[PDB]
């Protein structure tokens, strides 16, 4: 029983990936322009100097 | 630099 409530909490915490979650909803928001960045081949703009 | 960034986006503003 000790090991149950010590153990669901840490398998909980423990099986965890929100990171990917992160990057799934900016996914969701602009994904054709973030992980789809393949129209230009290179830039054509001024730097900073 | 200049000439290659003018070059460069001209087109592409």
């Amino acid at each position: 029983q000790k090991l149950k409530q010590d153990g669901d909490s840490f398998r909980m915490k423990l099986n965890t990936q929100e990171i990917f979650d992160d990057w799934a909803r900016k996914v969701q928001q602009r994904n054709l322009g973030v992980s789809g960045r393949i129209f230009t081949i290179e830039s054509t703009r001024v730097r900073g100097r | 630099v200049f000439l290659m960034k003018q070059q460069s986006l001209l087109a592409k503003q």
